[PDB]
């Protein structure tokens, strides 16, 4: 169309709202870290979806077509 | 602290429909500039606000119950 | 001699009743000893 692609990547994001108000417990401090990156460019949204398994690699393409 | 009643206590020193209010806001303002950096001295941001601070209280609120459980079977 | 005395009151201290969880028994009062605290 005169492209347009996703990028996917593990990420690590610590946030303090757990980092103090829980461990002291069967609760961790660090772990640390890892996530699931799922980019959406050409749009300037990059933005990052929900991912919960069951997933596939055509759900993906599937909610982006969306 | 300063921040919060200094606030208290500039809002009410306004007077006079005429514009006569600059000779007090002067004496405000120069406040304020310490308030500028009055500020610095508060630049921390470890929880938000609500509802963060909430949901801790209410996590306590979850973690204390245990206490009235395995401390009544000590009893 | 030693073991015994304390194992015992041990049972009868903070466990007290080591058999209050009847086996199957001590699964959902787990939580009526405790989530149904309120």
């Amino acid at each position: 169309q005169l492209g347009h692609y996703i990028h996917i990547f593990v990420n690590t994001q610590p946030i303090s709202a757990f980092e103090r108000t829980l461990s002291s417990k069967r609760s961790s401090c660090e772990y640390d870290h890892f996530l699931l990156l799922v980019e959406w460019h050409h749009d300037g949204i990059v933005e990052h979806v929900p991912l919960d398994d069951h997933m596939d690699a055509q759900h993906l393409l599937l909610l982006i077509t969306q | 602290t300063l921040l919060r009643q200094g606030i208290r206590q500039l809002k009410e020193k306004v007077s006079k429909m005429e514009p006569e209010e600059m000779t007090v806001k002067e004496k405000k303002s120069i406040i304020e500039i310490l308030k500028a950096r009055i500020a610095l001295k508060k630049a921390f941001l470890k929880m938000a606000l609500s509802e963060s601070n909430d949901t801790v209280v209410k996590k306590e609120d979850v973690r204390e119950s245990p206490v009235d459980t395995f401390m009544e079977n000590a009893t | 001699r030693t073991h015994n005395r304390q194992m015992t009151e041990t049972l009868e201290k903070y466990k007290s009743l080591d058999f209050n969880m009847e086996k199957e028994g001590d699964v959902i009062q787990q939580l009526k000893s405790s989530i149904k605290k309120p």
